[PDB]
């Protein structure tokens, strides 16, 4: 229900999110005895 | 084990200004200074042997012998009658 036309142009790109899985080095092991 | 320091990717994080001097930093500075001194006085930068550090160590050993003999004869004067 409109008396005016809308035209679908390129969607404004959202702020770029990325899926870079962050890898964390494990804690140091305690002094091996 | 862990020794790293990844790149900070957060612009809203904390930036550590006004650094101190670490033990590592002062050792590295003393090394590069002895290296410049060797490269200037001698024409060595390979640093296999550093006669300048040996000479400085020798004079300081003389000073240590001095102060040691001093305090030794001092306590000798005190303890003995």
């Amino acid at each position: 229900m409109s008396r005016l036309i809308f035209e679908h142009q390129r969607r404004l790109t959202p702020p770029t999110t990325r899926k870079g899985t962050i890898t964390i080095e494990p804690p140091p092991q305690l002094p091996r005895v | 084990f862990s020794s790293r320091t990844p790149v900070n990717e957060n612009p809203d994080g904390v930036q550590y200004r006004r650094g101190f001097v670490t033990r590592h930093q002062v050792s590295g500075w003393r090394f590069v200074m002895r290296r410049i001194a060797s490269g200037v006085a001698l024409h060595d930068t390979r640093m296999l042997v550093d006669p300048l550090r040996t000479q400085s160590r020798a004079v300081l050993t003389g000073a240590l012998i001095l102060v040691t003999g001093l305090v030794g004869c001092f306590i000798f004067s005190l303890f003995r009658p």
